[PDB]
């Protein structure tokens, strides 16, 4: 029937991944921006990451269900240089487009991207070396790799508390935190702001003056069955069908509420002691009124609306367990934080369970009044920590800034595929998608990115020089000795993800309609 | 509708907001505003000086402009001063890319030039910050400050206002060196003169008011948007009007059952009863009779007015209040409020911030009009509690800026030498802004501005001495600024700038 | 109705769309390779190497397309593999034959030559078809791994290679007529999810994933013996069918559940025999099979006679009324190995079964549930070869040298056989070697030149055995660098070809019923 085949099919495929990627040369670093995606939402969603932006709203292409998955993988297997792959994949299609220009088979273009990465993988391996997981090292990469993907100045006061966040590990084997990731926002003053808070933060609480503001030893019962039962870890059924079952429903629920409030004030008087310790009452769900004022004025804090992502933090972060209950039960099982702290902020009253006996579970407390700001920030947030982390978790860590990719495409000295020429070219092609990003930062910054870059290169080939196009000026500059540094899982994962989709594209010369 | 590409969303739909930043501003701002016709989703005239009302009035499409609309707001909560500002200096600001995209700078390299010179510029504030007025004890004092505050966003009768802003927000707090975001409510009540406008500190239902009065001494009110008609919301008891027995019956009931009503409602208590729901006369008789007062059919204004201010809330169902859902006045005196016949309830010494003013306009508009100037003079006692730190009128100190940032740019080098400099420009829109409203040209205002050098105190006001345009004092003048109300200002504006300038296009098939 | 269509206007169109099938897919099969791309109207990407699964998603179009489907799935029905040979292959002598052939006009020798050019394969390749020990697991993986690999995969290849190695020598039907070349139910590859590559542990007999399907059932008996109903369970599978009464809301539930409660009473029957195992094609309700389980008996529900005859004689179980009741007795054991293995709390339960009826149902494990299907089709790709194998020993060697083997052949005969007959014959000499020409063409230079060394080292040399490298286009023997064709395959592939391609000139006229 309808049938694209061959050459010239492969074209729109090609000319849609090449013509999709250069939009993204507007991101990948400071000198790039934070690129504006819009929804049927209507949301501003302000991203320099790829992945943040390519899975949300674009344009409908074949490429685009490809591209789709790299820049999650990248996500997912660093969180970080989603960015990056996609303007790797095109510089190399470009490449390769060119000897398929020159009629040389796709598939001897195809064969030949593979020793070549093979190459800079082993050489990326060279270049890389084992680097502190200390926190200023990592400062070294959270600097590094949050501009690469979210913005500069966001980057720097986010560098210190995202490295905090990652570094209040008890030497987790993650190369991504899952606890370390608690994010707290709020509409501020201030559209962008972030407070750094180890330990879990509740989603709501309850304050009252009668509920103590400050619990020392905390005993946190988190439930999801609230004051209005009694003795359940499950709710009580209703029925309002007729008269005579509804007209015995609302009185018999007092007792309900009645047992349950007194479940946690003589249970309070048993765990917490009388006034001796503070208590804490978590209502997943709402509170009662007696029982809000009840538990209010007995010592016990009772904590409307913590989330079950809350109910999970806490047990985990304060050694405890959350209930569903209030019944009399000892004190362990009750979650205990060596600080219960409610503090409302803006018109939200943020629960800290602080001291936990796992700084597993750590904070972030995002603030702004306009979404698309708490859009960003808290976005922004999330990837270093992804980033960084794969800084933390490994030993090794690939230097950054491009530094490591002019350094290959001369290291990649060619001929040594002298086996055909095909490879030559597979290589040849590679040389240059290395330095796509160490071209887009000169490009995004001043000069050029080619009349830097072969600076950088005839500087990199001069000896004890691995030198790179600084992030922001744009200019040459020793890479590894800034610390500015990409994280290692990066850069092998990134080339095989890179290399994989732009050799899918060489093998699909047919596309029908 | 949103999304384009081919640099759709930055040099043409960026730019072309900053078209909309003007004439919401331009002559709406300076020492006065001007005013400009909102026609209303059910369909009716609002004349408006400040820019953030007129545009939350406006729906509007661009997202570039979506985002500084959320600032001005953030100002005119924050500070009110110069909401209009906020516009102008940051569509100044972000046109003066375009010529540096000719020129070839990077959106990177043009937000930090315009950062550190915003940053620069809000250290130099201080000192174009002109002296300093505070009494917050005193009307006549925060008059005069909240006047040019509210002229700026007020082309109207300026000292009364001022007066009278002036007077509840002083005289509505006793702590008064301290202002609460709503201290004031406003009974707009049409007639009589525009100085018929009068403050009057306690909640005032514009409300009919009914039953007979048992206590005016205190008024403590069940909450209600209940109706007291026989009509409670879970099962409701409604009239039945489609036969003559039925009603024959009822009636007699509704006495006896508005006895039911009145007393769950005054057996927790009430003196007023406030209703925003029906009522009737067997209710009323016997409430009358009774003596508990229903302020009758309420507005949901005036109920989220009262359900606000005595922190109480409304039983839409009857059902007896608790302490939360009972509300407590200082007193219930029934009086005109403006010479219009209602209940007013005192507020001092029960909470304060609720300062019931009654706006009297001979028009709605008018009646607009005095319910838009008073935004800025709550807003700026707020920042007068905040900083008595006192501005000129505008147009004084954005030329000593310029004059800063211009010597500040050539000490730049590097391409945001550019980007400073222009921002030394966007300062010069307001005198502009100034002089369109007033009918003549910034050059000569810029060229006076800069003639006599003084960078932060004289200044074309907004004039009818503009007719040659003319330099004065703008310190001495009455017509005044902030520090927070200019520093704020440039802080939302540059940053609502600046971050509408990183966004990109929108893929989008 | 009626309707009618006429002369080259279809045949044409029968050129077409084959043909144009044709293309991708023989870049695609063979270590060169593609993909074949299909565009789904949202965008929508498949790529597959497999055109079938291309063509069914999209439009079939009727003169070539319909037919092609079939001898695809013709030829993957008989040996378990080739639906992008055919194809292609018919798509060959369908191209370049009749127009030529119709413009020197006959339809006759062109069918006719379809046989006399389909038997030269026979001729040449079972001269030049290379025998392989077929008791030797190796000499048999060799050509089992070239098989498995039919298109990427020789991943699974060696894993595959063992697991049929092993399955098809103990392949018997429940005839057990012969071993050997076997229906897919008398070697039944049902991959098993989960696990790992350790679990894949061959599996030579029938698996049953209903013996054991849960921990409460029989453990581990090492010959369980299945015995069928017929007193164990007595027959009712009817109903009460009682009377209707209003008063019990209990006698609508009931009424139902006493279908399922009659085999409850019958599995109470059971279990006083306390058969290992109980079999019943009636099936047994889960509410009957509660009592089977605690009994340790183990229950095989829903399960056909000759499933489980060929079974009870693989696993050698007794088939009686009751165990106590003689039916005489069937034997105690017909397997050495009855393994159950457990991917969650679902049981498998595999019988491996040494030249037994059974199924032949293989065990296989790959690392998760997901590239089980790949070592299915690599095992029936494998098990292929080993009913292959144990069918031919000589299997051509060739890079597609075998598609040169019997072309040039052809062209030799061509001169033998002359008449009018020879310049079909001749015709059709050149269609088959264009496939591997294409595979050495994906390599590159002048493939044809590589098929003038090919026919340069055709005749000279030899004609398959040693022949061209399909990936790498070296003339070498094909044995020597192990890519083996197997004779079956090639001579199913050609048969097949030119049996659609036949009626392809036959119909020159479709209607529209």
């Amino acid at each position: 029937a309808e049938v694209a085949r061959a050459q010239a099919a492969l074209a729109v495929n090609i000319s849609a991944a090449r013509g999709l990627q250069d939009v993204l040369r507007t991101n990948l670093g400071p000198k790039g921006t934070m690129k504006m995606l819009v929804s049927g939402a209507g949301d501003i969603k302000l991203t320099k990451d790829g992945n943040v932006l390519l899975h949300e709203m674009q344009i409908q292409h074949p490429t685009a269900s490809l591209i789709a998955k790299v820049a999650t993988a990248q996500d997912d297997i660093t969180g970080d240089g989603t960015t990056s792959n996609v303007l790797i994949i095109g510089e190399l299609l470009k490449q390769a487009d060119l000897y398929i220009s020159e009629g040389l088979h796709p598939r001897i273009i195809t064969e030949g991207f593979e020793a070549a990465k093979e190459k800079a993988l082993q050489f990326l391996e060279e270049v890389k070396v084992s680097r502190e997981m200390d926190r200023e090292t990592l400062i070294d990469v959270a600097r590094t790799s949050l501009r690469t993907k979210v913005h500069a100045e966001l980057a720097d006061v986010l560098t210190e508390a995202v490295v905090d966040s990652i570094l209040a590990i008890k030497k987790q084997d993650e190369p991504i935190d899952l606890f370390m990731i608690e994010i707290m926002e709020m509409k501020h003053k201030s559209e962008t702001d972030t407070s750094l808070i180890r330990g879990l933060v509740l989603d709501h609480g309850a304050r009252h003056p009668d509920m103590k503001k400050r619990v020392e030893d905390a005993y946190i019962l988190t439930c999801n069955v609230s004051l209005e039962y009694e003795k359940t870890e499950v709710n009580s059924g209703f029925f309002y069908k007729s008269a005579e079952e509804r007209e015995k429903l609302v009185k018999a629920e007092r007792k309900f509420i009645e047992d349950r409030v007194k479940k946690i004030i003589e249970l309070k008087r048993k765990v917490c002691g009388d006034s001796d310790k503070g208590f804490v009452v978590i209502n997943q769900k709402g509170i009662d009124p007696f029982s809000l004022d009840a538990l209010s004025k007995e010592g016990i804090v009772a904590l409307r609306r913590a989330k079950r992502r809350n109910m999970e933090r806490l047990t985990l972060a304060c050694g405890g367990v959350a209930l569903n209950s209030f019944d009399d039960l000892s004190p362990d099982c009750l979650g205990h934080a060596g600080l219960v702290y409610e503090y409302t902020l803006g018109e939200e009253k943020f629960t800290f369970i602080e001291k936990c006996n796992n700084p597993r579970s750590v904070t972030l407390l995002i603030k702004g009044p306009n979404k698309h700001t708490l859009t960003q920030i808290k976005d922004a947030v999330r990837d270093g920590l992804r980033a960084v982390k794969n800084a933390i978790d490994d030993g090794c860590v690939v230097p950054g800034a491009g530094a490591v990719e002019v350094a290959m495409a001369e290291a990649l000295i060619k001929h040594k595929p002298s086996v055909k020429g095909r490879a030559q070219l597979g290589v040849q092609a590679f040389a240059d998608a290395l330095l796509i990003i160490p071209k887009v930062l000169a490009q995004n910054s001043g000069f050029d990115l080619q009349e830097t870059l072969v600076k950088i290169q005839a500087e990199h080939s001069e000896s004890g020089q691995l030198v790179g196009v600084d992030l922001n000026t744009g200019e040459p500059m020793v890479a590894a000795e800034v610390g500015v540094w990409d994280n290692y899982c990066v850069k092998k994962q990134l080339l095989h993800s890179c290399t994989v989709i732009a050799t899918n594209i060489l093998l699909v010369d047919e596309i029908m309609r | 509708a949103k999304h384009f590409s081919g640099l759709e969303e930055a040099v043409y739909r960026n730019i072309q907001a900053c078209k909309e930043l003007a004439q919401t501003t331009r002559t709406a701002y300076g020492p006065n505003g001007m005013n400009k016709m909102v026609i209303n989703h059910l369909e009716k005239l609002f004349v408006t000086n400040d820019a953030a009302t007129i545009l939350r009035e406006l729906e509007v499409q661009h997202p570039a402009a979506k985002m500084i609309v959320m600032a001005s707001h953030m100002q005119e909560q924050e500070v009110g001063d110069g909401t209009n500002f906020v516009l102008v200096f940051a569509g100044a600001l972000l046109e003066l890319a375009e010529e540096l995209l000719r020129i070839g700078l990077s959106v990177s390299e043009v937000i930090e030039g315009y950062e550190i010179a915003c940053r620069k510029a809000h250290e130099i504030l201080p000192n174009l910050v002109c002296c300093s007025a505070k009494n917050l004890r005193d009307i006549d004092e925060v008059s005069s400050l909240l006047r040019t505050s509210i002229m700026s966003k007020q082309y109207g009768n300026e000292v009364f206002l001022a007066k009278l802003i002036a007077q509840a927000c002083v005289s509505i707090f006793p702590d008064s060196g301290h202002f609460n975001v709503d201290n004031i409510r406003v009974c707009k009540i049409l007639g009589s003169g525009i100085s018929s406008s009068s403050v009057l500190h306690g909640m005032v239902f514009k409300k009919e008011t009914e039953g007979d009065v048992t206590s005016v001494k205190d008024a403590k009110i069940a909450v209600y948007s209940c109706p007291f008609d026989g009509m409670i919301t879970e099962t409701k008891g409604t009239v039945l009007i489609k036969t003559a027995e039925e009603l024959m019956n009822f009636s007699k009931g509704e006495e006896n059952l508005m006895d039911a009503q009145v007393k769950a409602i005054a057996d927790t208590g009430a003196n007023v009863v406030v209703t925003g729901g029906k009522v009737a006369d067997m209710a009323l008789h016997y409430a009358n009779k009774y003596n508990i007062m229903l302020v009758r059919l309420n507005s949901k204004w005036d109920l989220r007015r009262l359900c606000k201010t005595v922190g109480a809330t409304a039983l839409p169902r009857l059902t007896p209040p608790v302490l939360e859902e009972m509300g407590h006045c200082d007193s219930v005196y029934l009086s005109e409020v403006g010479d219009t016949q209602v209940v007013v309830f005192k507020h001092e010494k029960e909470d304060g911030a609720i300062s019931t003013i009654v706006l009297r306009g001979s028009t709605d508009n008018l009646m607009d009009d005095i319910e838009r100037a008073v935004d800025d003079g709550v807003n700026t006692f707020k920042v007068l509690t905040r900083d008595k730190r006192l501005v000129p009128g505008g147009g004084a100190t954005e030329i000593e800026l310029a004059k800063q940032i211009t010597s500040y740019g050539e000490t730049c080098p590097g391409l945001e030498q550019y980007a400073i400099k222009k921002f030394a420009e966007a300062f010069e829109a307001i005198p502009r802004a100034l002089a369109e409203n007033s009918g003549v040209k910034a050059n000569e205002v810029i060229s006076k501005l800069y003639a006599v050098h003084q960078e932060g105190n004289k200044n074309v006001g907004l004039d009818i001495e503009a007719e040659v345009p003319a330099v004065k004092d703008m310190l001495e003048a009455g017509i005044l600024d902030t520090y927070l109300g200019k520093y704020w200002a440039i802080k939302l504006a540059t940053n609502a700038a600046v971050t509408v300038l990183r966004v990109d296009q929108i893929i989008m098939a | 109705n009626t309707k009618r269509e006429s002369g080259r206007k279809v045949q044409s169109g029968n050129i077409n769309a084959a043909k144009t099938i044709a293309d991708i897919i023989r870049t695609c099969l063979g270590p060169k390779s593609m993909m074949k791309m299909l565009l789904d109207p949202m965008g929508g990407i498949v790529m597959t190497n497999d055109g079938n699964a291309i063509l069914r998603e999209i439009q079939v179009q009727h003169p070539a397309a319909k037919s092609m489907i079939e001898i695809s799935r013709t030829q993957d029905e008989e040996v378990g593999d080739g639906t992008t040979s055919v194809i292609i292959l018919a798509g060959e002598m369908l191209s370049v034959a009749e127009h030529f052939l119709e413009q020197q006009m006959h339809p006759t020798v062109v069918i006719s030559a379809y046989r006399k050019a389909l038997d030269d394969m026979i001729s040449t390749l079972k001269k030049i078809s290379i025998p392989v020990d077929i008791s030797d697991s190796d000499m048999m993986l060799n050509i089992i791994n070239s098989s498995i690999t039919t298109k990427a995969i020789s991943r699974w290849s060696s894993l595959a290679c063992n697991i049929a190695l092993d399955a098809v020598k103990m392949v018997q039907f429940e005839e057990n007529g012969r071993k050997e070349i076997d229906i897919k139910k008398y070697a039944r590859v049902e991959k098993i999810p989960g696990g790992i590559i350790e679990d894949s542990c061959v599996l030579r007999g029938v698996m049953i994933n209903k013996d054991v399907t849960h921990p409460r059932m029989r453990r581990y008996i090492k010959n369980p013996r299945i015995v069928l109903l017929d007193s164990s369970l007595e027959y009712k599978k009817g109903e009460s069918q009682t009377d209707i009464e209003i008063t019990r809301e209990e006698d609508f539930t009931r009424i139902l559940q006493m279908e399922e409660e009659y085999i409850q009473q019958l599995c109470e029957d059971i279990i006083q025999l306390k058969p290992d195992v109980v079999i019943t094609e009636k099936g047994i309700s889960d509410l009957a099979q509660h009592y089977l389980m605690r009994a340790n008996i183990t229950a095989i529900r829903r399960v056909r006679k000759t499933d489980n005859n060929r079974i009870a004689r693989a696993c050698g179980a007794r088939i009686v009324s009751r165990p106590e009741e003689l039916r005489e007795d069937d034997v105690g054991t017909g397997a050495g190995l009855l393994e159950i293995k457990k991917i969650g709390d679902e049981y498998f339960t595999f019988i491996t079964d040494c030249k037994d009826p059974k199924a032949c149902t293989i065990l296989l494990r790959g690392a998760s549930k997901e590239i089980l299907s790949e070592v299915e089709r690599n095992l029936q790709d494998a098990m292929q070869v080993c009913r292959n194998v144990l069918l031919d020993p000589q299997l051509v060697p060739g890079g597609g040298a075998s598609e040169m083997a019997v072309a040039h052949a052809l062209t030799e005969k061509s001169k033998a056989m002359t008449g009018v007959e020879q310049w079909p014959y001749r015709a059709v000499a050149q269609a088959l070697e264009v496939i591997p020409r294409t595979l050495i063409q994906n390599c590159g230079a002048s493939t044809i030149r590589l098929l003038t060394s090919l026919r340069a080292k055709h005749t000279q040399e030899n004609c398959e055995t040693w022949g061209v490298n399909g990936e790498t286009g070296t003339l070498v023997d094909m044995k020597e660098l192990g890519i083996w064709e197997p004779l079956a395959v090639k001579l199913q592939t050609y048969k097949t070809a030119v049996e659609t391609a036949v009626l392809l000139l036959r119909i020159d006229d479709i209607v529209s019923g």
